[PDB]
């Protein structure tokens, strides 16, 4: 229904359905979106529909990510994503000349600290990122990631605070080098 | 007049002279002046003597008269000895850096001054002054090749890692020697893990570690890359062979205390996985000749290898003939082949 009148809703910088489960075929919402990108470019930010197994909808999403530039924030929020996928999206992101975004909101995906480890290989060059939170619904106990984070942390610039929403782990003696910015356990 | 001051540096040979009045002299030159100690740094580049080798030995740092992981990297008992004071230079250097408070100004020089050199620390004798250099220039730490650490008594090293929190990834090769451990706190293995993530390559010699059994697993899970493994005077089963095989990145591999013939499914036929092994040294190994033939099957993948030594092999019989067969089966890039103190035939030479 939102889709049918959306060219009139072009006036919106914000149409927000995020953090929502649609009843059936929620991830299939995205195909409707590919049709609507001519006016979805007019939104100032990315709000994705999510559902169970939503992440399988990511290739569908990729036509949509050429639309990453009028994006205030970027996420695959509440996308229950493959642990590998975060570096994968990162690869598109390597191929993506866009820069400076303010916050990367990934509401808890299924990605592990090990997954994130793959991702550090992409996170360093997105040092232009202002804010970030990395959530997961059942995080691995290892702080080896924070260490790899430290490798990335020299590499990062415009970041004001690190956000740890949902990570049940201890940071160990690595918390000595936890960040060169502020930190919240959430 | 400055060159006259400089000619007073035609008087002095390297750090060497730490034993006498001019050792400290460059320090006194530097506390005295700023920018001018760049001239001092110039003579530090005019050092070709490597200090002095007298009274010093590459076998004093570990405190051993027996093969190390560093020893697996080489064909002799010594070699660092020749250029033993390569890190002796560094202690002088941190003091010198500190003395004119030389900040980032003298850095091109110090990246070049400690280059081609390695530093080795014992845990028992850990100086406090190493985080000192890291004042203005912790990054130039990567002028050096390997910072080497020996950890005895207990796995407990929070003090060691604190150093690698201050430095940028990644060190090329990082090496660790394990002595007299009877407390392998699988918890403190991890601190070694923090040390290990600093390097692209990690080399380990586990020596007299009676607390080390299948627990090498903990040692490996934390390893980015087990670049070289040597095991002596410690608990050893045949299964630990697999950890050796998990790492395809392996350049150098020795184990000199098996004393038992290697099985049918032994490590000898996982050479097909270690393609990067450029050096293999097997000393005083008990083996099966047929197993040696299986070892032979491995050498086709060992074309990237620069060195093969099989010595003091007993029960090898004509297996060595077979290994030689594998040698002459196909070309190799090998630069070194040692067939000493194994059972050799005139036929094998043929």
């Amino acid at each position: 229904v939102l889709a049918q009148n959306l060219h009139n809703l072009i006036k919106l910088s914000i149409l927000d359905i995020s953090e929502n489960y649609l009843e059936k075929d929620g991830n299939e919402a995205l195909q409707e979106l590919i049709g609507r990108l001519g006016v979805l470019g007019e939104l100032t930010t990315l709000m994705l529909p999510w559902c169970w197994d939503v992440h399988t909808s990511l290739p569908k999403l990729l036509k949509q990510l050429e639309g990453t530039p009028g994006l205030a924030k970027l996420g695959l929020k509440n996308w229950r994503l493959r642990d590998e996928e975060i570096k994968s999206l990162g690869e598109f992101l390597e191929m993506n000349p866009l820069r400076d975004l303010q916050q990367l909101d990934l509401a808890g995906h299924c990605v592990s600290s090990d997954g994130w480890l793959y991702f550090m290989n992409v996170f360093e060059n997105l040092k232009q990122l202002v804010f970030f939170d990395f959530s997961t619904e059942e995080f691995l106990p290892d702080a080896a990631l924070v260490r790899k984070l430290s490798q990335v942390l020299s590499k990062l610039t415009l970041l004001q605070e690190v956000k740890l929403t949902g990570w049940e782990f201890d940071d160990y003696d690595i918390s000595a080098i936890k960040g060169t910015f502020k930190l919240v356990t959430a | 007049e400055v060159s006259k001051g400089n000619s007073y540096l035609n008087k002095m040979v390297s750090i060497s002279d730490i034993t006498s009045l001019y050792g400290n002299l460059l320090l006194y030159t530097c506390g005295s002046s700023t920018e001018a100690t760049r001239a001092v740094m110039r003579h530090l580049a005019m050092v070709y003597q490597h200090g002095s080798l007298q009274g010093l030995s590459v076998t004093k740092r570990p405190l051993w008269r027996q093969e190390s992981i560093q020893s697996l990297r080489n064909t002799t008992e010594q070699d660092v000895l020749k250029a033993i004071n390569v890190n002796s230079f560094v202690e002088c250097g941190i003091n010198l850096f500190s003395e004119s408070m030389s900040k980032s100004d003298l850095s091109q020089e110090f990246e070049a001054f400690f280059q081609g050199k390695s530093l080795y620390i014992n845990s028992e004798n850990i100086p406090d002054y190493l985080f000192d250099f890291f004042e203005y220039l912790p990054n130039c730490a990567s002028a050096l090749d390997f910072v080497k650490l020996d950890f005895y008594e207990r796995a407990t090293p929070p003090r060691a890692v604190s150093l690698f929190f201050n430095w940028k990834q990644e060190f090329k090769t990082l090496e660790v020697t394990l002595r007299d451990i009877n407390k392998l706190n699988k918890q403190d293995i991890k601190y070694l893990g923090k040390i290990f993530s600093s390097a692209t390559n990690l080399r380990l010699h586990i020596k007299r570690c009676a607390a080390m059994a299948g627990r090498l697993s903990s040692v490996l899970r934390t390893c980015k890359n087990m670049h070289t493994l040597m095991v002596e005077a410690s608990p050893l089963t045949t299964d630990d062979e697999q950890y050796i095989t998990s790492v395809t990145g392996l350049q150098n591999l020795s184990i000199h205390r098996l004393h038992t013939q290697q099985l049918p499914g032994g490590l000898i036929d996982s050479l097909g996985n270690l393609k990067n092994l450029e050096r293999l040294i097997l000393d005083d190994i008990r083996m099966n000749e047929e197993d040696a033939k299986n070892l032979a099957e491995g050498l086709r993948s060992l074309k990237k290898m620069r060195l093969l030594h099989l010595t003091h092999l007993s029960d090898i019989g004509e297996g060595m003939d077979y290994i030689v067969k594998s040698l002459s089966e196909e070309s190799c890039d090998l630069q070194e082949m040692k067939l000493v103190a194994c059972c050799l035939t005139a036929n094998s030479v043929k």
